[PDB]
């Protein structure tokens, strides 16, 4: 009946709108969490190289200190 | 009565507010984590820079 169809139009309109918003939110959370994982990697390696350079320079300083 | 309808309206409004603020707790947790990982990444980037500066200098100090 036109009244019933009315009720159903509004039900399956609000519901499909919710189904749009749900996806737009979850893809967002996903991106953010992938970027957190990506930075926590690009930091493990950056600190590897940083502390490696630290050891190398504390060695080269000693070479110079030995030849004077 | 239809004031049950106004009550369901103004109730489920403020209840959807629940997951909106939960999503905000989660997304802003992530956003602050990320900001700070960026501050730290930047520190390391410039520290690598300065370290390599002084390393190449010491190397051209040994030979020269
Ligand atoms: C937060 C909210 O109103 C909402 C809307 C639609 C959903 O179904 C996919 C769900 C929520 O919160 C939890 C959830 O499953
Ligand atoms: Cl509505
Ligand atoms: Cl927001
Ligand atoms: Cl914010």
């Amino acid at each position: 009946s036109q009244e019933r169809i009315k009720a159903e139009r509004k039900r399956l309109r609000n519901r499909i709108a919710a189904s749009k918003c749900r996806k737009r939110k979850l893809e967002r959370i996903s991106r953010l969490e992938e970027k957190v994982k990506t930075l926590k990697s690009q930091n493990t390696e950056l600190a590897s190289t940083a502390s490696l350079l630290r050891e190398q320079v504390a060695q080269l300083k000693q070479k110079v200190l030995s030849h004077v | 009565e239809e004031e049950k309808r106004r009550v369901r309206r103004e109730r489920n409004k403020l209840a959807a507010a629940k997951c909106r603020n939960r999503r905000r707790e989660l997304t802003d947790r992530l956003q602050a984590e990320t900001d700070q990982l960026e501050e730290e990444k930047a520190e390391l980037e410039s520290e690598i820079a300065e370290l390599q500066k002084e390393k190449e200098r010491l190397e051209f100090v040994l030979v020269a």
